[PDB]
């Protein structure tokens, strides 16, 4: 799970549900556990909510290539992603492109 | 909205006098979304707004 | 006023100051959050903080993005509004409650610093200027 | 032979003075071209863009993080070039020539230049003979002859890469039962796709058989943006060594409104000022 | 320019010094024939290189944290936002007519702080914590920065308790 | 007016600076002179913390800069065109472009004897045979009377031959380059043939 | 290694004497309240990088030491990170301990090649 | 090493040369 | 040498109208940077501007 | 010296085809910054360039 | 300074006193509109500034309606 800016109400109401649902397991039955968590919070600089969704990717891409593994990778609000790469090409001092994106989009 | 307030905080009531203030604000075609009429919309008790 | 903390930088203060202010009120806030305490914070009008930073940011020859707003505008609202929590019990149990007040242009929520809050706080309180008139008040829709 | 022959030229050198957002500025060079494929010391290319008094600004084929300030650039003494010929037929290029199907290089090949200005009013003639393909649709209502630019314009999902696999396909379908002179040999100019739909895509035209008159130029959706805004000029380079020889040629290119916006990024990082719908004038 | 022709004048070049010891014993009087015309230089302490509209430009301040609480010689606070290379860009907390070009530029060391705790509990401040109402300044008070950390995922439990805001339709 | 034609031709607003500097002093033929007192300056400015306060401080008036550049440089064979030259740059405030107008100077002066200087890194040192059969096949790669100033280097990993390093142009004329390119023309043709 | 020239809001320059950092290279900032971990965006000449801050950079000075990591941000990978909470750094969020890793591997990589891809849906 | 302050000229001016040959040609005899 | 402070009056000798000028900004050079209350068709470069 | 006027057009010495320029601007050190008839690529920057 | 461009010009039409003879000038100033939009930059500036407006709209004048004032 790589949540890409999310509150952090509801990034404790997602991890307090795995935990209650069993997905993730704490203390010594942590191996049974099926999830990884990849948290970049809202109030987290630009450049730290544009590379969490990399950060899932790398968490995945182990178990891909590997652990040969068929992975699944929750970007969650892949839109904020987009908007926390257009902060940092406008600190960047990048020209925005069209509605506003940054000209890499 | 500095400017706008600086000139406009020193148009007060205080324990001294009072200064009944009445100013005609133009909104640019009509439109009260702008930013000079909609900063100055703070700035006054009574607002009057005409319309067309 | 037993009960109410009044942070005050009004329209003819610097705007520094107004960028600053729900800083401070929020520092205040966190002294009954973080002692077990529960707190409430308005922060009236936080589209003039927004006016006040970019201000601030266009005078220091910061990169302008849409509507003049700088780069870390998103950052700046959401860096105050998650320090808004309710710890745990190990922490003292208290909580800090926010209430932004964002003034939108005829209902345009789709403006920047309208779009930045509402996918910052946890809901809206919508007041509609139709339902007001029409005898609602609160004109909640 | 190689012995005999051998003599190591004297390479200009040029230090990058500055690296980022895809354009490098390169010191020196001083002989360079405007336009000159020029190499850095990690293996990516690069296109001298803007010959300036003091530097040159390079933009990179690639990705730009394997340059650093302080990099030696080495140029190659030659306008943009791809290789063009019968040996790029079934391969799997990328968007300046170099093969990314893993079948080895590109052999029985030659060099020719991206940007060659299109033919005069006298070169052309009447656009006579017809290009049947296979969409009854296409063929009975909008019928498109040899010579001829045709736009498929459509939503996204509306079925255009669809109409121009058909084509792909028909022309195989037609190239058995004609004479050599009258023969198609396709491009398929893939920009800003995914590498997975191109990989399928490579996958059809194998099995069906139309890869042995198909050329794949891949500038996917993770390659830099002067490959897609190069991969057109590349693949209508490749198709006119069939147009310049006699020969017959189709090409699409997949979705220029990714090259358009590939485009874009690149004159938005040289700050260049932007226009309508922020694209460049 | 270019850089490896010019990193080669660290080394002298010169085969002949007859300017060097000329000017040697000259610079110091012709420096000093103008030392009331100088100001002090300033290594960490900052002069005021320019000044408009709320926005001081610094020369100087050689250890300024961002966002560190700067003061003038006036007394106003500043708050050091951009630290560049050659100045730092603070913003005046106040009017900048009382800053002039030349004005020296003073560094408290400390991020900017407020006055917390339970004696400004009914009280009315400016935004940086200092009293306006006019009743003394606030005692029984720490302070503390404004800029720290929202707690984290694990800091926080799930908003269950309702807070009531009197309003029926906020409230249902 | 009239003045001599530059050797080569430069960029703009420090050089421009050193082509004027060295067509005023070939107009007076104190080529060597100027370019000694740029030296001189370079060091002057690197011994003393108060001259170089004149170029980068910015509080300090023009007043100041321009007289005390003016009465420091009254005598001592300072040339009317470096003392001149100093009062030019100090009164615009621009005395840190003394730093980045000797180099092009430096330039133009090295354009003007027609010379190179050059680097040669050989895996052994030379002897005075293998040199003078190695300038002979260097001066092929200037293109006129240019007079290379050796710079001899050593380096291992080289297997015998040199390199020659011109700051603009690099010929690899060694032979562990040439056993790079030979390995790799013979795998470039066994995967073929 | 290098030292910090400009912090203007979340983008940092250093400046290197010797070696530049790669683009999109990590860098830990020495002596912060925090871990602050900067990434190299470009380069913008004069043996100066431009950096974006993965963290607050409020308390930095000019000329805060900062070190070459010598790669991209490397965060712990492996079965040993099921059921954790990492950042964007790598680094524990759940207060668990710290986060048992197979290896470390870069977060910034290619695309898996044209011969690498699957042509089946 | 304390040349590295002079490493980058600051110009307050553009037309800088436009100054400097008024004031280098009559420096020739 | 001394600066005017910021928002003082200056005025222009020479001009044939009452010229009056408004320091808005210290540009950092020694010099301000001014509003006008009159036209500024007819001023000279280096014409005397005397603070009040 | 002796620059060339605007509008004047230009030939460059030594392309792949007859390449004319125009000049459009005196750029200000005795350089005139000119628009290309035909295409650029393949000018090297000392290309001797006659005016006509 | 677009406004003051035409303010200090528009301000001169003027009804002179009769200690300054009485003379006049009537300015008729013309801004072309597109497709109907006054909220334009200079057209909300010229309409600011003048007193009245004669304002002829494109749909009256294919009415037959002309001068098309409306
Ligand atoms: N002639 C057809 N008959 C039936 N189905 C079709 C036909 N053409 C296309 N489709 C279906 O429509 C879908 C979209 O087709 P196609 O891939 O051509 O769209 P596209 O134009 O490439 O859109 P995009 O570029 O967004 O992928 C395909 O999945 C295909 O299965
Ligand atoms: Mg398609």
């Amino acid at each position: 799970f790589a949540g890409v800016g999310e509150r952090t109400r509801e990034g404790n109401d997602l991890y307090r549900e795995m935990i209650e649902s069993g997905v993730i397991k704490l203390g010594a039955e942590r191996g049974n556990s099926k999830c990884t968590l990849v948290y970049g919070q809202m109030n987290e600089p630009p450049g730290a909510r544009a590379r969490v969704a990399l950060t899932g990717l790398t968490v995945a891409e182990y178990f891909r290539d590997i652990e040969g593994q068929d992975v699944l990778l929750f970007v969650d609000n892949i839109f904020r992603f987009t908007q926390a790469n257009s902060e940092v090409s406008a600190l960047l001092g990048r020209i925005p492109s069209a509605v506003g994106y940054q000209p890499t989009l | 909205a500095t400017d706008l307030g600086g000139l406009q905080e020193r148009i007060t009531t205080t324990t001294k006098g009072s200064i009944t203030s009445v100013q005609a604000v133009y909104v640019p075609a009509d439109d009260l979304t702008d930013p000079a009429p909609a900063t100055t919309f703070a700035h006054l008790d009574a607002t009057t707004v005409l319309s067309r | 006023m037993r009960y109410t903390i009044m942070v005050s930088a009004t329209a003819s203060d610097a705007a520094p100051l107004q960028f600053l202010a729900p800083y401070s009120g929020c520092a205040m806030a966190e002294y009954f959050r973080d002692t077990g305490k529960h707190g409430l914070i308005i922060y009236d009008d936080l589209s003039k903080q927004s006016v006040a930073y970019r201000q601030m940011s266009l005078l220091l020859r910061r990169p302008p993005g849409r509507e003049a707003f700088p780069g870390d505008v998103f950052y700046l609202h959401s860096r105050l509004l998650e320090r808004a929590a309710k710890l745990s019990k190990e922490l003292g149990g208290g909580s800090l409650t926010a209430f932004p007040v964002i003034e939108t242009q005829a209902g345009d929520v789709s403006a920047y610093i309208a779009t930045n809050v509402i996918s910052i706080t946890d809901g809206q309180i919508f007041l509609e200027t139709e339902l007001f008139y029409k005898g609602i008040r609160p004109a909640l829709n | 032979e190689w012995e005999k022959s051998y003599q190591p030229p004297v390479i200009h050198l040029g230090r990058v003075l500055s690296v980022g957002d895809g354009i490098a500025r390169v010191y020196g060079l001083k002989s360079v071209q405007a336009g000159e494929l020029v190499c850095f010391d990690s293996g990516v290319k690069g296109m001298a863009l803007n010959l300036q008094a003091d530097h040159v600004g390079v933009v990179v084929f690639g990705n730009d993080s394997v340059i650093h300030q302080g990099d030696l650039v080495y140029r190659t003494g030659q306008i943009v070039n791809v290789p063009i010929g019968p040996g790029t037929l079934g391969r799997v290029t990328d968007g300046l020539g170099q093969p990314i199907d893993g079948k080895g290089p590109l052999t029985n090949v030659r060099s020719s230049l991206v940007e060659v200005k299109a033919p005069g009013i006298i070169a052309r003639q009447s656009v006579r003979e017809p290009l049947f393909t296979g969409v009854k649709a296409v063929d009975a209502l909008v019928p498109i002859g040899r010579g001829q630019r045709e736009l498929i314009i459509g939503d996204r999902q509306t079925g255009k890469t669809a109409v121009a696999i058909d084509a792909i396909i028909h022309q195989k379908n037609c190239n058995e039962q004609v004479p050599k002179a009258q023969r198609v040999y396709c491009v398929y100019v893939a920009v800003g796709q995914k590498r997975s739909t191109v990989a399928q895509l490579v996958k059809l035209f194998t099995q069906t058989g139309a890869m042995r008159y198909t050329i794949m130029v891949s500038a996917t959706a993770s390659d830099a943006a002067p490959l897609q805004f190069l991969a057109p000029y590349s693949g209508c380079a490749m198709a006119e060594y069939f147009r310049d020889t006699g020969k017959h040629g189709l090409i699409i290119y997949d979705d220029l409104s990714k090259q358009s916006v590939a485009y874009r990024q690149m004159s938005l990082l040289l700050r260049r000022p932007p226009g309508r719908e922020a694209f460049p004038g | 320019a270019d850089a490896k022709a010019l990193d080669e004048l660290r080394k002298p070049k010169f085969s002949s010094k007859y300017l060097i010891q000329h000017v040697s014993q000259k610079l110091i009087p012709a420096v000093k024939e103008w030392e009331k015309s100088y100001q002090p230089p300033v290594i960490h302490l900052g002069r005021v290189l320019s000044v408009g509209d709320g926005i001081a430009r610094v020369y100087g301040l050689k250890s300024v944290q961002a966002g560190e609480l700067v003061c003038f010689d006036s007394g106003v606070k500043g708050m050091a936002l951009n630290l560049q290379a050659d100045h730092v860009g603070v913003v005046v907390f106040g009017n900048d007519s009382v800053i002039h070009q030349g004005d020296l530029v003073y560094r408290t060391g400390q991020i900017v702080n407020v006055p917390i705790g339970p004696g400004t509990l009914g009280r009315v401040t400016d935004g940086l914590g200092q009293p306006i109402d006019g009743k003394g300044p606030l005692t029984n008070v720490r302070s503390s920065l404004v800029e720290v950390k929202a707690p984290g995922i694990i800091a926080r439990q799930s908003v269950r308790e309702p807070l009531f805001t009197g309003v029926k339709a906020v409230d249902a | 007016l009239k003045l001599p034609t530059a050797p080569l031709q430069l960029s703009g607003t420090s050089a421009q600076i050193a082509t004027l500097l060295w067509q005023v002093a070939a107009k007076e033929n104190q080529l060597d002179k100027v370019q000694d007192e740029l030296y001189q300056f370079i060091e002057l400015f690197k011994q003393h913390s108060e001259l170089r306060r004149l170029a980068t401080d910015p509080f300090v008036p023009t007043l100041v800069r321009t007289k005390i550049i003016s009465s420091v440089l009254k005598d001592s064979g300072a040339s009317e065109i470096t003392k001149k030259l100093f009062e030019a740059l100090a009164d615009e405030g621009a005395l840190s472009a003394l730093l980045e107008v000797t180099v092009n100077y430096e330039e133009l002066m090295l354009a003007h004897k027609k010379e190179v200087y050059c680097t040669v890194i050989t895996a052994e040192p030379l002897d005075k045979l293998e040199r003078v059969e190695l300038t002979k096949k260097a001066e092929k790669f200037v293109d006129a009377g240019f007079k290379l100033v050796m710079q001899e280097k050593i380096d291992k990993k080289l297997l015998g031959g040199f390199v020659i390093e011109f700051s603009d142009r690099r010929v690899d004329m060694s032979t562990a380059k040439k056993v790079e390119e030979f390995n790799n023309f013979v795998n470039k043709l066994v995967l073929s043939i | 290694a290098g030292y910090v020239s400009q912090v203007i809001g979340p983008v940092v320059d250093v400046r290197f004497d010797g070696e530049l950092p790669s683009i999109l290279s990590s860098l830990e900032v020495e002596g912060h309240s925090v871990r602050l971990v900067l990434e190299v965006a470009q380069h913008m000449g004069d043996n100066t990088v431009r950096c974006i801050a993965m963290d607050s950079t409020d308390g930095l000075v000019r000329g805060q030491k900062v070190v070459d990591t010598g790669s991209p941000i490397k965060v712990p990978v492996g079965r040993g990170t099921l059921g954790r909470i990492m950042n964007v750094i790598g680094e524990p969020v759940d207060e668990q301990g710290p986060i048992d890793a197979a290896d470390i591997w870069s977060i910034h990589r290619e695309a898996p090649e044209f011969t690498e891809q699957s042509t089946e849906q």
